[PDB]
């Protein structure tokens, strides 16, 4: 099973131009049996799995976006490189999109067992 | 919000914090998680040992940060 | 250029490579240091796994950067 | 005794104006009894430690920085936060700085023994 999981789309900046990707999406976190972390985004319909991200401790920060007026924008920063991963929230209602941040970076940096 | 707390040798605490807590206020709730009393914990952030009476926010200790804690 | 390799045991090694070098070097300098044989070492950067006919420059590895490398 | 040493002065960005500390001074690298690293600075006329800062692997970065142009600018970098020590290297002769810096990141984030 997901340790954590919460429905968001993906997005680009492309550079000055912001470009959402409007298809239904699932961020989930996912422990393997040789116990790495797996940061994973999936397309709800097809069930596809696009990202699959091997992470560690003070590899990544997850946090919201707060330039982004909708308040439901949040990236995956790697630390070291530039690399970003955007995503928009999806869940219908938005009193646990600060939950859903502290638990990505919980399994992400310090995973229980 | 999050923190944080790295050991020596042993493992990562997860804490949920204020702001506006005090370093004692962290370390007893250290002692209140892992059982460690405060006069025993050395708070580090940052290059530096942390004081007392400061607040996280002093320090600017932020969401997802990391201490190390020392062992006296 | 120096970089760093973390395991899953936590020590760490501290290797000298350059930006050329292929993820197939690398392991090679790994197995020389540390005795492991390259056909079980995954090296892992920045949530991916590394492919041994691709550079540390490939990848944006620079000076002082941290690799995962773990045991298949 | 120091795991590694090499002449360094200190200096500000005050802003837009660049500010060099002239005094002599000295970066170490030290061990304590707790088995702690320190990065200190000195100034070797006095003998008084300046700086002393406790780093953890993780914690830091030493780096050159490129934009100036003297090429002997280096910056303590804490890669959480916004805390930057600026130092211009005082070695007499410059085929060292470069394994200098080696060494201060080796010391820092991957301490032998
Ligand atoms: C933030 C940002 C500024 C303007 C507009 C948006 N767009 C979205 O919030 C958005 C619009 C529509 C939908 O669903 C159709 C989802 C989301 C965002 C910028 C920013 O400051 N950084 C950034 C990074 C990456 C991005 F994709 C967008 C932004
Ligand atoms: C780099 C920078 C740009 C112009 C001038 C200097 N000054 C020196 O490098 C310098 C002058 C004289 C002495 O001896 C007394 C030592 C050193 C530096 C800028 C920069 O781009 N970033 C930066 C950061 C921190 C700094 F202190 C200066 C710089």
């Amino acid at each position: 099973k997901y340790l954590v999981e919460f429905r968001a789309g993906k997005m680009s900046l492309k550079g000055t131009t912001v470009t959402p990707d409007k298809r239904k999406g699932l961020v989930y976190i996912q422990q393997t049996d040789d116990s790495l972390i797996h940061f994973c985004w999936k397309d709800r319909t097809s069930g596809n799995v696009e990202d699959d991200l091997i992470i560690f401790p003070d590899d990544c920060e997850f946090k919201r976006v707060p330039q982004c007026p909708s308040g439901r924008v949040y990236v995956l920063k790697f630390k070291a490189g530039s690399k970003r991963l955007f995503f928009w929230m999806q869940e219908p209602k938005t009193d646990q999109d600060e939950e859903h941040c502290r638990k990505v970076n919980e399994y992400l940096n310090n995973p229980p067992m | 919000m999050q923190i944080f707390v790295k050991t020596l040798t042993g493992k990562t605490i997860t804490l949920e914090v204020e702001p506006s807590d005090t370093i004692e206020n962290v370390k007893a709730k250290i002692q209140d998680k892992e059982g460690i009393p405060p006069d025993q914990q050395r708070l580090i952030f940052a290059g530096k040992q942390l004081e007392d009476g400061r607040t996280l926010s002093d320090y600017n200790i932020q969401k997802e940060s990391t201490l190390h804690l020392v062992l006296r």
